[PDB]
DNA sequence: CGTACTTAGGTTAGGCTAACCTAAGTCAC
DNA sequence: GTGACTTAGGTTAGCCTAACCTAAGTACG
């Protein structure tokens, strides 16, 4: 409940989050998992989550290491204490 | 039910199933001998090895010379035992056909010829269905006249004599106790209500009453319309 | 040569052995049957798990009440085919037990009923064999 | 009972005797049945039972239309009423 | 791609669609499992008709109490496996939850209480998703 | 009980029934399995289609190169799992077989790769049986004969090296086994009998204990 | 005009019991 | 020796459920 989804958190105007969780539907690409690895986006990690207009709109996200563009069902998938 | 005989009731309900103008699909077997779809295919696969059958390119049972003169031999025994147990020993008309499809897979033909003389070569089954390889044993009508009653009733109905009830229609006694009470039987009129488009409950009136029919039931009876 | 039903055809072989005073040992229903002796054990075995028969200390097979009772509705149909097939249908005297052997695994009690009336109260098969559990049978709706 | 086994009878010394039962195990055979049926051992005929000595001796019988040999196994599942 | 349980993989799919916030439609469970529409209705009718999930009016799917408790010890295993692939084994992150999803279906709670101890008493897997039903484990012989 | 792979599984009783020195016929496959000699020959049969295994003159299975390759694959997943059971995760020794007939057919050569280094290159499982195809991951044991050949042959002292898969299928035996201590690198003394099919008793170190002649057929010992 | 779901016919793997077989091995007399 | 059973390893027919498929519907918004 204190916890908010990225795509929310996008769509409210952005923001610093903790990452929290990254729900099992995302785990079932490693491809993406490397990725969000890489860039810094994994569990304990400090984002920027980037303001988004629309819906079905990539969410873009700086992490420590760089950033990266998420679709709308991986960012839902994404949950973040601001 | 035991079906005694598997392979005899396999090509038994093919041919069933030909009489009744439906394509003799392996669902069809399934549905009637209440068996799995794996189960008929892996038991018509036995009967294609054995050469008694074929599956046609749009998948629809196809008897061989071997295996249609297999499936007349049994629907002949099949219809004589319907004679002697309605004839002679007396046995209730629902009840018959449940009996003779047991005994279809037991006659041997030298009680089949002694039935033929006992029963002064009968032509019909006790339920108007024709008694196929007479010859094979040792002048049949034109029956392109008759029509189906669901296809009598969707092109507006009217009165006609019943003539035949098929195979399928005889495994339901309670429907047939129901047939005869209302008098819906071979050699009676009755009067065939009309229905807008298939699928849809039949209705018609015999001699003592009438009574609803569904659309297989009434695809299964042939009539001569008045 | 197909038993039909193997179990209704193990009964009456005991019950045919019996009537001529013959000991029922499983190498009788071997012999008689045409089955291999390992074949006779392991069928025996089936019909004593399922409570139609029990074998003796000398060896010799026996029908329980439900094993009997069977045996016997078996041998009715047998007999009451056989007294049709030739009294009636005119199937010849040395083919009918043959006829009658397979016959006897169909017939409903229903079909038997109305033969005991049309051959007007038979005893015997026309062989003199008595037919038993007549009375088993009664008259249904008459 | 009063019924009688040929075979029996055939060991006691023979006899004339009515032919009651003929056994499911003798009609399993339709040649013999033909034979039975064409001398009349059949049920309701008179049979003559000619005696015999030991066991395993074919039993010889007489009926109204000729005579014929009945094996052991035979001969003990046909029952007869002695005159 | 093998599920290994039919059964536990539908349970854990309608698990993961609610954690996400996300209708948990048969049409959901046909996109993530890659299977045809008629081959989820027929395997849901089953798992209905064994009391592992109901369908309510607007069709989404609803786990039973015995359903949810199959789906929470499905879902323990394999947050535990996780843990144990990265704490212990040290299999890559990107290749854990591929393994986990076959493991979860094979781990009996014996091994779950050792991996308790082993880990520490872990109360999320690697990526940071609580590990449900803890408290159902106990502790066994200790 | 469910075997998870019903293939994997034939394959891998073929294996043990070589590994133990008994004839591979469908009638141990039928017995060890609990499954219908029409079963065994209707799924023998599958796998001689995907050609895994033939059916030789005498009627015994015999593997083809890719059903060994595939058998030996499985028999290392299995003991590499009952290793890390027993050192790592500490499962009772009476119930890691049981938990490894199951993970050895979910776990990835990746998993082995990374147990391998984990467990520091194993060469036998914890009930002595030499661990195959770590070659293909990436000692002479003639010695050895069976408590019963032993027993027969007049007995004494011997050094426990291995107990087969057959004997790890029963908990309660292993339970019984590990109490008088009958396990890998304990001595015990086998008393002699005549005959075959005969009750072996064998003394350890806390107790003894009978064996029945298809368990003692299983269990491989290098005498004084 | 898709999205969600049902309907119709079918295949495959993996099981089962009943009812037979051949071929040695054993047992009571 | 003989007849009467047991054992050991098979085969075949005739069933089953679970878990998938393609294809062509209907239902609703
Ligand atoms: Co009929
Ligand atoms: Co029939
Ligand atoms: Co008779
Ligand atoms: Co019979
Ligand atoms: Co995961
Ligand atoms: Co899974
Ligand atoms: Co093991
Ligand atoms: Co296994």
């Amino acid at each position: 409940t204190d916890l908010r989804r990225v795509d929310e958190v996008a769509r409210s105007g952005g923001g610093r989050a903790l990452v929290c969780r990254i729900a099992e539907h995302v785990q079932l690409d490693p491809d993406l998992m490397s990725e969000l690895k890489k860039v810094g986006v994994v569990p304990g990690n400090e984002i920027d989550i980037v303001a988004v207009a629309g819906v079905n709109k990539p969410i873009q996200v700086q992490g420590s290491e760089g950033g990266t563009q998420l679709q709308p069902g991986i960012a839902h998938a994404v949950m973040v204490r601001v | 039910n035991d079906l005694i005989d598997t392979t005899e009731m396999y090509l038994r309900t093919i041919y069933d199933l030909e009489e009744e103008g439906v394509v003799p699909l392996r669902a069809r077997i399934a549905e009637r001998l209440e068996q799995s779809g794996g189960t008929v295919s892996q038991t018509v696969a036995r009967m294609e090895r054995d050469g008694l059958l074929t599956v046609a390119e749009d998948r629809h049972l196809e008897l061989t010379k071997a295996g249609r003169a297999r499936a007349i031999s049994v629907m002949r025994k099949h219809r004589l035992a319907e004679r002697l147990l309605v004839d002679v020993i007396g046995l209730e008309w629902e009840q018959v056909h449940l009996e003779a499809c047991r005994w279809e897979h037991v006659m041997s033909e030298a009680v089949e010829r002694k039935l033929v003389k006992l029963l002064g070569n009968p032509t019909t089954s006790p339920y108007g269905n024709p008694i196929p390889g007479l010859d094979e044993l040792g002048v049949e009508p034109v029956d392109t006249d008759l029509r189906r009653v669901d296809e009598v009733a969707r092109s507006g109905g009217g009165r006609a004599l019943v003539c035949r009830i098929a195979e399928h229609v005889q495994l339901d006694p309670d429907l047939m106790s129901e047939l005869k009470k209302v008098g819906v039987v071979p050699g009676n009129e009755i009067d065939i209500v009309a229905v807008a488009g298939v699928n849809k409950p039949i209705q018609v009136q015999g001699s003592e009453g009438g009574t609803q029919l569904q659309p297989g039931i009434a695809h299964a009876v042939m009539v001569r319309v008045k | 040569n197909d038993l039909i039903d193997t179990t209704e055809m193990y009964l009456r072989t005991i019950y045919d052995l019996e009537e001529e005073g013959v000991v029922p040992l499983r190498a009788r229903i071997a012999e008689r049957l045409e089955q291999s002796g390992g074949t006779v054990s392991q069928t025996v075995a089936r019909m004593e798990r399922d409570g139609l028969l029990t074998v003796a200390e000398d060896r010799h097979l026996e029908l329980t009440k439900a094993g009997r009772a069977r045996a016997i509705s078996v041998m009715r149909k047998h007999r009451l085919a056989e007294r049709l097939l030739v009294d009636v249908i005119g199937l010849e005297w040395e083919q009918v037990h043959l006829e009658a052997c397979r016959w006897e695994h169909v017939m409903s009690e229903a079909v038997e009923r109305k033969l005991v009336k049309l051959l007007g109260n038979p005893t015997t098969s026309p062989y003199g064999n008595p037919i038993p559990g007549l009375d088993e049978l009664g008259v249904g709706d008459s």
